[PDB]
């Protein structure tokens, strides 16, 4: 889901340092 | 807690087309050179009909979509803009009011239109219980897709053609999906059993985009304006300020007993607990499932802060410190509009008025 991963990459980014 | 039943969100209704009669200023406008696109004009007019009726699923933003895509395309052949030649009325009605409002510019049919995108879309996010992980995240991305569309028409259609599409209005719809997208990724992060702090960062911005919305539903002018949905609007939102804020110092608590400061741990659960009751308060009348949330939080940390207190008064014997003296929690913004494009020919494709010769 290419939408979906755009919509959570600034939360994944904090998550993972 | 990652099994606290979940809050409603908001969403908002799409509004209702009046006419669109462009077929007769078309033909007229090519005929100023055979038979005038009247294949082309047809299609259009299906495209419009489907959009104007479209179905509340997800398969309808694409309708939406392609649409206001081909809307687009025919803005470039034909001048249908506000003085131009080709120029017909278009009539939506406003929301609030319920009053038509007409406007002979084919950018008002344009902006209605990504004003129904931005609907359906904080519809769709607001469907799911937001129990499994795919539903959170797919829930945030319909809400940062509903501001991306209230974001793109704020700033691209600054004409405000009716009063439930002004700079103030829009802005408040932006936030308020911004503060539910940002409350998606809160649920994820208890979900994913993230560090306290982050969880802390993450609940401390959705009171930050919630306070932005209450903001602007705190504006008498703005107030009058919506009427009741204010009123409905306001409860949820003033509600989940204070439930928010509880839920970011339950787990700044959280960090500090982590750190083994267990003055600091009864700080922020007093100050988690004060903030939940005044959110109780707030959620008088409102629905079981705001009730239910609530409680399970009230549990939780009422729990907490009497084992923290206890602990504190029998054991560690710490000094309790004023919470003005701690370094305050920064929100982490990790929602934003999601740009939209309305010529975008993954969603638009073929310009149907494509002409050869």
């Amino acid at each position: 889901n290419v939408k979906v991963l755009e919509a959570l990459e600034l939360y994944n980014k904090l998550v993972n340092e | 807690m990652e099994a606290v039943p979940r809050m409603p969100m908001i969403w908002l209704d799409l509004k209702e087309a009046g006419d669109f009669h462009f077929q007769p200023a078309v033909k007229k406008f090519v005929l100023k050179a055979p038979e005038a696109y009247n294949e082309e004009l047809k299609k259009l007019e299906l495209l419009r009909q489907n959009a104007v009726r479209v179905p509340r699923d997800f398969e309808g933003c694409s309708v939406l979509r392609k649409y206001l895509g081909q809307l687009h395309y025919l803005q470039s052949r034909v001048p249908m803009g506000s003085g131009q030649e080709a120029a017909v009325p278009v009539t939506w009605t406003e929301i609030f009011s319920g009053k038509s409002v007409a406007h002979e510019d084919i950018k008002y049919e344009q902006a209605c239109i990504l004003y129904n995108l931005g609907a359906l879309h904080s519809m769709l996010g607001a469907m799911d219980k937001r129990v499994s992980e795919e539903g959170m995240k797919v829930s945030c991305t319909h809400f940062q897709c509903a501001a991306g569309a209230f974001a793109y028409l704020r700033e691209h259609f600054p004409q405000a053609y009716s009063v439930d599409m002004s700079r103030q209005i829009l802005t408040l719809n932006v936030n308020l999906m911004l503060g539910q997208a940002q409350e998606c990724l809160l649920e994820k992060s208890m979900l994913d059993n993230r560090k306290s702090f982050l969880v802390a960062r993450i609940s401390a911005q959705v009171v930050d985009y919630y306070k932005e919305a209450c903001r602007a539903l705190e504006n008498p002018d703005t107030a009058s304006l919506l009427g009741r949905i204010q009123k409905d609007w306001k409860k949820l939102v003033q509600m989940k300020i204070y439930y928010f804020a509880a839920v970011a110092h339950l787990h700044m608590g959280k960090q500090a007993e982590e750190q083994q400061k267990f003055g600091e741990r009864v700080a922020y659960f007093q100050s988690a607990l004060d903030k939940l009751n005044e959110a109780i308060k707030l959620a008088k009348g409102q629905p079981d499932t705001v009730q239910d949330a609530l409680r399970f939080t009230m549990d939780v940390i009422g729990g907490k802060y009497n084992s923290a207190k206890k602990d504190n008064d029998f054991i560690y014997h710490e000094a309790v410190p004023a919470l003005d003296t701690l370094q305050p929690v920064k929100g982490a913004p990790l929602v934003k509009p999601l740009p939209v494009n309305p010529t975008d020919p993954a969603v638009t494709g073929p310009d149907i008025f494509a002409k050869l010769v």
